[PDB]
């Protein structure tokens, strides 16, 4: 029940970005992936305890049941994971937008690099209602060179000089800048700071110099949860999101991904499935961080945990990036979104369709401009869907009788209060033709007068593409007219091409008025 | 799905059976066809209220309407002793406060016999 | 940003060649939807070719609305087209 | 799956996609792109608008505020992938109608 | 009783083009609103009339005409007073399981406002009185308070879509065959 | 679930019991005020 | 027509015309993903690159105007049926 | 495994039209349409050493790997029985060989082993 | 309660105070102008929503009257008059300390006993403040016509002679910069051309005029010659009855900072020489040193040569000041023995902590530039040794003094095992207390081929205890007002009366722990309020 339900159909006014927040990761995750082996030694089908494979995060497997959704295969639309770090690391993606918002801050009291009045104007030219991406980007090359323009901060006064890379994938300030006043108290007391560990080991001299102050993501996560929320807006983030802390664009917390993502791809080698480098480099990360969890805890060596969680460092510089090997190689994430024909132009731009054949093409004068000729064979393969209605309702009840073993019949059906489809080869057909109810469509064959398109594969202009009419012919080739091989430039010299049919009603339309 | 006036007017209970008698009407011979959800639900409205009533012209009803509601401001009562138990006025009582200490008068025998004549 | 009436109608009187084409593939599959015809069929399958035929007697009940970039209306019925 | 052994269904690539916009039609370039190889219907959240599974919101966890509508299957992994690094992608919605 | 000036959008499928505008109207708003509850408002029963109509958009995927309308329906909302002489056919050991027949059967109304020798009595009995007993399929008085609206769906019968508070606090109250 | 506390968790002292008192009439003044 | 000579190249569609996904489609997707991300950019949906990614009616060609359904009435029989309000 | 209509018990999967769909005989309603294609350690370590052995006089007496596979089936069950504590590492698992041996009825001597 | 603990800075501590006690509508717009910075009206619609303009301008005048915002006014050559509207920090922070107040009435003003004004001049900053801001007609105007308001009346000048009643005025309520740029630009104005001689310093010669007239106009509002009225007839003296008065935070953070010193000498003396210290400790109160230092908010921070002279001068403000350089000879007649005033007074410049360490003989004053420094150094240290192990505070004075410690001498200078230590530094990395230095002895800087080198760093160690308090405040804040949520339908029986017998357990539990709440809070202020001293 006695309620009503009622929404409209709904339209994108456009996507928008955002890196959203360490309290989201958990927020939407459901599991927890504290263990690292995958296969238990049960022996079971399914071996996967807690950290592996797991079978309420979704499912891999055509034989299994995604316990939280629900579903076999196609029910399931996959369920994130999560993991949690012993310490945070960098975030590679952001390694460059990082540092360059790292410029512009101090490095005592984490402040901005500015006086009072100064950034008073440079926000001035955010508020107008005319800004671009092109000048959006452009002013914020200024806010930053005024900042590395300025030695001393304003609210401790503390010197502060340039910070770069050092060249694994870690950064270093080199915080002196003197020109000819060695004269300030921080150079003073630094001196008088080092002289401390000179008496002992003093063979330490010649690294004096190389000697410099590091910036770990431990000490810069604290520095970027100092700077407040107001002056957010001079460097690139935005305010009064629950995401516009800059605290949350480096590693602390790590979504695991569905495994529709990365499939337990059975090669069928062997009765164990080839498991791919998706899971394994995720095994290594929740291995390395268990150990340096517990390493700590228990109590081990500084020098020797630090190389751990620096081959942590590298190893989620890996999982999404595997340019920063730094040496067949592993494939990432953007190993594999770009490249040529690895998504984008493959998978998103140049997709692959249903309802095609390619067989060799043919000439021959006998048959019209605006119609290819067709093959039998194919033409009780390739289907189209067609609507009952009363005008056609005696055509189609002698169609439906044919059957899929004469031409012009039929393959499947789909009536209005049936869900998927039904067979025509199986049971019997005279008495399932006899009902029709008219609410429902059709799935008849090819025949004279349909309309199908047609392409060359080398596509030199926009004319390589025509849409053309259609008889059946009882050989086993394209037989196309003389006058049409100009712009499709062909030779019948062996080369061969497919042909497209649509399947709405609205297109079968579209293609005769706008490529006929 | 935008709702502009949750009350935006009051109707009477004849009009739930005026308007519908008509959309009983027009509507495949109602009730006399023994020999949707819907028609069970509106004849449910048509059967119960009219009961009631029962257990006519709309000019009586507005002439006594009329002189019903005497109230200065607080007349709301007027519209909802229509069918709410006819020639009682003990029911009355319970119906509307303060009208106890105010009328005291020949006015609620007035009203016994606008509401005792309805019946 | 409103409705423009016709002393304002200043484009073109013609029925172009992506209405032809758009008319067309809205008008069959509504046929197929069990809509009833206007024209006087013979006995006719291929509920495009009907339409293409309803075309030429211009017995079309539909009406288009031209966008102007500045996002104002323009209404120009299907008979109001020539082709 | 590509390979005639592999049962076919062959790549309408790039270069054949742009000639279909050099004759402006948009609905068998809609219809061949996504209805005849990779339609698939997500159920989408409005508000901190992400997808969730058969009717859960699971990021504002009352299931209420759920668009019914369909995207490429190619597409619902896109923002999946994304989604396993710190990206959000943030969808707005309108109606169609009432211009 | 009442009408409720609404807005909503309405759809058509093409093989209704036979009949004229309005009456297709009238059936499709009718089945989507036959007997439903609304949010927060009430139950409306019958679309009254139409207040006014735009012009069919169409969906380029599907091709029928969509069409947005307002107007207003019948809806009865009697009272927070309001004396109704409904009927039973059900009670129960802690409350009264009042509720009108033929219409909606989703009402549970307490007795809160009454006497100190209320309980229940296992013996067709309410409870012994200290005084002509009632039973089921008569007229029964009985008024209104409050109601109670929610719209919960907690994903994982007492339906606690449409339910009214009621109470017996004066004389005749159980029975109008006690009065007249 | 979390350990490790503050050291203030002491039952309250008559010294700065008077002193709570003092917070709740202030809000009622204000918010049972204008505001 | 934005008041420079600027090339086809990446340094020539960085100012030509900005629109996130489109730039994925184009050599290098990450450096122009990460720091629209980091910025939280809003680009509106328009492109005809970009309405077949997400599956909606492309904007160019036939997909311009849309089809409107004539009501062929009036408000000769659009009278309320309100009748005696309060006596 | 089950229709929704008949209910029945066999499914078959026609691949005449090269469509892969999974029908029953009895009504012909369809299954399923556009189909999914697939495109200790101390305990540990003391059986990758006993592998290395096993496949070393497999290879001096030219014996076929079935047997070699086999055989560590025969080792593993007497490992958890108690059987090598004690024994020698090398005269446990040429007996192993052995039992392999006259299951699988080969020509090969038990001298062959020892005389090694 | 993971989503409260990661997206909260003090934003979270400022929105909540008005959601507390104001109307919820005020909540929004605080929090508007301090993510944001500044924005005046005409941009503010525009960023929230659900707020007509003059309904801002209705919100707006909420906290104007409570002195929660400040204003700057600035006009366009083209354009109109443009109301920049920014943040008051301290007078949100009178919403903190609220309650605090009504215990420094009591005592400090230590002349009366069992008056019957207790209940009343508890109720005075009460009346001064919650209404917003106070003139002398709003009190004599009350139900009370006489009732001995002249006895009244006079006792407010007891009450505002003393301090922190100081006459409002738009410096209260205007910032501490945008009023120094327009008077700086007033004396560069007073110095036109037509002197080319170093003009470096011709720009200075403002700012030497910007010196002088920056504490003259801070001292405006403090001058207490304007604000009495000498009366001839009917009294002797009274204050002008004309004057908009408030609070002052000033004399209370001072008075705040007084009661925090003396607890040092509780832990470092005994009973009797704290009680000795803490007559002479009071008489200096009313003339002290400024905490916040306006000198050197926002200004010549960033050059030594300047920021050097906020103190080189403020130390010898503080030592050639006359009203706190005690004789000690006047504490005997103060304490209810010149001697003992002068024996109890030789232990305090005994002590390494400089407290009546330095003087001139014969006088006797406490510094305060180089002694609130070792009071923060001293409490954190403690409290790593009460919420975690002892051991650390062995570990965090070793590192101290010992500077640039290395991993051999930390066990050479410290004496304890090796596989403790580790369970106890590695905390203090997480909570920063010591920070790392490496020394690359290879290529590339490996991790592994090097050893690391610590450091006390005390400017990082405060800033990261100061945002875990601020979020400790308004987390307790935050478990106030849900527990209000539910159980509201009898509290607001419970103010609709001014009786079930078995509802009101339910509302006794409920507050008596909530009682514990003000009490922790009142802990937890004073520990976060040592470190506001910068
Ligand atoms: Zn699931
Ligand atoms: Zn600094
Ligand atoms: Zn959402
Ligand atoms: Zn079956």
């Amino acid at each position: 029940k006695e309620v009503v339900v009622s929404e409209t159909p709904k339209r994108i006014k456009g996507l928008e970005f955002s890196a959203l927040s360490a309290a989201d990761i958990v927020a939407q995750s459901e599991v927890e992936v504290s263990t690292r082996d995958l296969f238990d030694l049960e022996k079971d089908r399914a071996p996967k305890a807690n950290g592996a494979l797991d079978p309420k995060m979704g499912v891999s497997s055509s034989s299994l049941e995604c316990a939280t959704c629900h579903g076999n295969l196609a029910s399931c639309h996959g369920h994130f994971g999560h993991l949690k770090l012993a310490l945070p690391v960098f975030h590679i993606g952001y390694f460059k937008a990082t540092i360059q918002i790292l410029q512009g801050i101090c490095k005592n009291c984490s402040a901005i690099l500015l006086s009072e009045t100064d950034k008073r104007q440079f926000l001035h030219e955010l508020r107008r209602p005319g800004v671009d991406n092109l000048r959006r980007m452009g002013i914020l090359k200024k806010i930053l060179d005024q900042c590395k323009k300025q030695r001393r901060c304003l609210h401790c006064g503390a010197l502060n000089g340039v910070v770069k890379k050092a060249a694994a994938l870690k950064i270093i300030h080199d915080t002196f800048r003197w020109v000819g006043k060695k004269s300030a108290p921080e150079k003073d007391i630094w001196v008088g700071e080092w002289k401390e560990v000179l008496a002992h080991n003093p063979e330490l001299e010649r690294y004096v110099k190389r000697c410099m102050d590091d910036l770990n993501p431990l000490k810069t996560l604290n520095l970027f949860k100092q700077i407040k929320s107001a002056d957010c807006e001079l460097l690139g983030i935005d305010a009064t999101v629950p995401s516009g802390r800059p605290e949350t664009y480096i590693w602390r917390y790590l979504p695991a991904p569905p495994v529709c993502i990365r499939p337990s791809v059975m090669m069928q080698d062997s009765p164990a499935s080839n498991e791919d480098d998706l899971t394994v480099k995720l095994t290594e990360i929740v291995w390395t961080s268990s150990l340096i969890k517990a390493g700590l805890d228990k109590g081990i060596s500084i020098n020797n945990m630090m190389e751990h969680w620096d081959y942590l460092q590298l190893t989620v510089a890996m999982y999404i990036n595997s340019d920063s090997v730094n040496p067949k190689p592993i494939r990432g994430f953007c190993q594999r979104l770009k490249g040529k024909q690895g998504r984008f132009r493959g998978n998103l731009s140049g997709k692959r369709v249903d309802f095609s054949g390619r067989t060799v093409i043919s000439p021959d004068p006998n048959l019209s401009i605006d119609e290819v000729a067709v093959p039998d064979r194919v033409a009780k393969v390739l289907t189209y869907p067609e609507k009952v209605t009363r005008y056609n309702r005696h055509k189609l009840q002698e169609l439906i009788v044919n059957g899929p073993n004469v031409h012009p019949g039929a393959n499947y059906l789909l009536k209005r209060n049936e869900d998927a489809r039904r067979n025509l080869r199986y049971g019997d057909r005279m008495k399932l033709a006899k009902n029709l109810q008219i609410g429902d469509v059709v799935e008849r064959h090819l025949e004279d007068g349909d309309v199908v398109l047609f392409n060359r594969q080398p596509s030199l202009h926009r004319l390589s593409i025509l849409s053309h009419y259609a008889k059946i012919r009882p050989w086993r080739t394209f037989r196309l007219n003389e006058c049409v091989c100009t712009p499709y430039n062909a030779d019948f010299d062996g080369d061969e091409m497919n042909l497209h049919v649509p399947q709405t009603e609205e297109a079968r339309a579209e293609a005769i008025n706008l490529m006929g | 799905m935008k709702v502009l006036e949750e009350r935006n007017a009051f109707l009477s209970d004849y009009e739930v059976l005026k308007f519908l008698t008509d959309l009983e009407k027009k509507h495949l011979w109602d009730q006399k066809s023994l020999a949707p959800e819907l028609q069970g639900i509106t004849r449910n409205v048509v059967n119960y209220l009219s009961i009631n009533k029962n257990f006519m012209s709309d000019e009586s009803f507005a002439e006594l309407m009329t002189k019903l509601n005497s109230f200065k401001l607080f007349k709301a009562e007027k519209l909802q002793i229509v069918n709410q138990l006819p020639a009682n006025m003990v029911h009355l009582y319970s119906i509307v406060e303060e009208c106890d200490a105010r009328f005291d008068e020949k006015t609620i025998e007035e009203m016994l016999e606008i509401i005792s004549g309805y019946a | 940003e409103k409705a423009i009436p016709k002393d304002q109608r200043a484009t073109t009187p013609y029925m172009t060649k992506y209405e032809r084409a758009r008319i067309l593939g809205t008008r069959a599959l509504q046929i197929s939807m069990n809509a009833p015809v206007f024209v006087d069929l013979e006995g006719e399958t291929d509920p495009l070719r009907i339409a293409m035929k309803e075309l030429a007697e211009k017995k079309i009940p539909l009406v288009i609305r031209r966008y102007l970039p500045d996002g104002s209306f323009e209404d120009w019925s299907v008979e109001e087209l020539i082709v | 799956t590509e390979g005639r052994s592999r049962d076919g269904g062959l790549r309408l690539g790039e270069m054949e996609r742009d000639c279909v916009i050099a004759y402006g039609a948009s609905q068998l370039l809609l219809e061949r792109l996504m209805i005849s190889s990779d339609a698939f219907e997500v159920d989408v959240c409005d508000k901190c608008g992400l997808m969730g599974y058969s009717g859960w919101c699971t990021t504002c966890k009352s299931a209420e505020n759920i668009i019914k509508m369909t995207i490429p299957y190619a597409a619902k992994l896109l923002f999946q992938e994304l989604l396993s690094m710190n990206i959000a992608p943030r969808l707005r919605l309108e109606d169609i109608f009432q211009q | 009783f009442i009408l409720s000036k609404i807005a909503d959008l309405v759809r058509i499928p093409p093989d209704q083009f036979h009949r004229d505008t309005i009456s297709a109207i009238t059936h499709q708003l009718n089945n989507k609103f036959a007997n439903k509850i609304i949010p927060n408002v009430g139950l409306c029963i019958t679309i009254y009339d139409l207040l006014t109509v735009e012009e069919g958009q169409l969906k380029p995927g599907d091709g029928s005409s969509y069409i947005n309308v307002t107007f207003r329906a019948v809806v009865f909302k009697p009272f927070l007073g309001e004396i109704v002489t409904g009927w039973i056919s059900k009670c129960t050991a802690e409350g009264i399981k009042v509720s009108l027949l033929g219409i909606f059967d989703d009402i549970f109304i307490p007795q809160n406002m009454l006497f100190e020798g209320c309980y229940y009595t296992p013996e067709e009995s309410a409870w012994i009185w200290p005084k002509l007993y009632f039973d089921v399929n008569e007229k029964i008085r009985f008024r209104i308070e409050r109601e109670v609206f929610v719209d919960v769906k907690p994903k994982s019968e007492k339906p606690p879509a449409y339910a009214l508070l009621g109470s017996c606090q004066t004389d005749g109250m159980g029975l109008v065959s006690w009065w007249e | 679930f979390p350990s490790i506390p503050l050291p203030i968790n002491g039952p309250i002292t008559n010294k700065e019991r008077s002193l709570a008192v003092k917070y709740i009439n202030f809000g009622k003044t204000v918010k049972d005020g204008p505001f | 027509y934005k008041g420079e000579v600027l090339g086809i190249t990446r340094f020539g569609l960085s100012k030509m015309r900005d629109s996130v996904l489109q730039l994925a489609s184009f050599e290098k997707t990450t450096d122009h993903l990460f720091d629209a991300a980091f910025y939280m950019k809003k680009d509106a949906v328009e492109g005809v690159s970009e309405c077949i990614i997400l599956g909606q009616t492309m904007s160019i060609g036939t997909g311009s105007f849309k089809v409107v359904k004539g009501t062929n009435i009036s408000e000769k029989d659009l009278v309320p049926k309100r009748c005696l309000f309060e006596s | 495994p089950v229709c929704k209509n008949c209910h029945g018990t066999e499914f078959e999967r026609d691949l005449s039209n090269a469509n892969n769909d999974l029908v029953c005989k009895a009504c012909g309603v369809v299954s399923e349409d556009n189909p999914i294609v697939s495109e200790l350690e101390s305990r540990e370590a003391t059986l990758n050493n006993a592998r290395r052995k096993l496949r070393a006089v497999s290879y001096a007496l030219h014996i076929p790997e079935y047997i070699t596979d086999a055989a560590f089936q025969w080792y593993k069950l007497a490992l958890a029985n108690n059987f090598v504590q004690g024994r020698r590492s090398q005269n446990v698992i040429a007996s192993c060989l052995y039992v392999a041996c006259r299951k699988e009825k080969t020509h090969h001597m038990l001298i062959d082993f020892s005389s090694r | 309660s993971l989503e409260q603990r990661t997206l909260n800075p003090d934003l979270f501590l400022y929105k909540e105070l008005v959601k507390a006690h104001l109307g919820e509508r005020a909540a929004s717009v605080i929090g508007m102008l301090v993510a944001l910075g500044r924005l005046s009206v005409r941009e503010l619609v525009e960023k929230i929503d659900g707020m007509d303009v003059d309904s801002v301008k209705t919100t707006l005048v909420s906290l104007t009257q409570l002195r929660c915002v400040k204003y700057l006014q600035e006009t366009a050559i083209s354009g109109k008059k443009t109301t920049y509207y920014y943040y008051n920090e301290e007078g949100i922070h009178i919403l903190l300390y609220s309650g605090l107040i009504i215990d420094e009435i009591i005592t400090q003003m230590r002349v009366n006993d069992e008056e019957e004004h207790k209940q009343l001049v508890a109720e005075i900053v009460q009346n001064v403040i919650s209404l917003g801001s106070l003139t002398v007609e709003d009190y004599l105007s009350s139900v009370t016509s006489d009732s001995m308001k002249y006895t009244i009346s006079s006792l407010f000048v007891q009450l505002c002679e003393m301090g922190y009643l100081i006459q409002i005025s738009k410096l209260h309520y205007t910032p501490i910069e945008d009023l120094w740029q327009f008077l700086y630009e007033k004396h560069y104005k007073n110095i036109p051309r037509n002197s080319p001689l170093s003009d470096l310093k011709k720009r200075s010669q403002a700012k030497m005029n910007a010196k002088t007239d920056f504490a003259k106009i801070i001292n405006k509002p403090n001058e207490l010659s304007q604000i009495l009225t000498v009366d001839p007839k009917t009294s002797l003296r009274i204050v002008k009855p004309t004057v908009s008065l408030t609070i002052n935070l000033d004399r209370f953070m001072k008075g705040r900072r007084s009661k925090q010193l003396i607890n040092l000498a509780k832990t470092r003396v005994g009973s009797v020489t704290a009680q000795v210290y803490k007559i002479a400790l009071r008489l200096t109160e009313q003339k002290s040193p400024k905490i916040r230092d306006p000198l050197t908010q926002t200004g010549l921070l960033q050059d030594l040569e300047e920021a050097k002279s906020f103190q080189d001068e403020a130390e010898l403000v503080e030592e050639k000041t006359p009203g706190l350089t005690f004789n000690a000879i006047d504490l005997a007649r103060h304490l209810p023995s010149a001697s003992l005033i002068n024996s109890h007074l030789k232990i305090l410049a005994s002590s390494n902590f400089p407290f009546l360490n330095e003087t001139k003989p014969g006088v006797y004053y406490v510094p305060y530039s180089k002694l609130m420094p070792v009071l923060k150094s001293s409490v954190y240290e403690y409290v790593i040794a009460s919420t975690l192990g002892p051991s650390a505070m062995r570990l965090s004075r070793c590192i101290r003094d010992n500077k640039l410690v290395s991993e051999k001498i930390i066990n050479s200078t410290a004496l304890m095992k090796e596989k403790d230590i580790r369970s106890t530094l590695a905390s203090l990395i997480r909570y920063n207390s010591v920070e790392i230095q490496e020394v690359p002895r290879t290529a590339d800087r490996s991790a592994s081929r090097a050893v690391f080198l610590f450091r006390c760093k005390e400017t990082h160690s405060y800033n990261f205890m100061r945002q875990n308090l601020e979020w400790n405040m308004a987390n307790l804040l935050f478990k106030k007002e849900k527990l209000k949520q539910e159980n509201s339908t009898l509290l607001k029986k419970a103010n609709r009366d001014d009786l079930l017998p078995s509802e009101l357990n339910q509302l006794k539990m409920v507050n008596e722990r909530e009682l514990n709440v003000f009490a922790r809070l009142s802990r937890l202020l004073s520990l976060w309020e040592v470190f506001q001293m910068a």
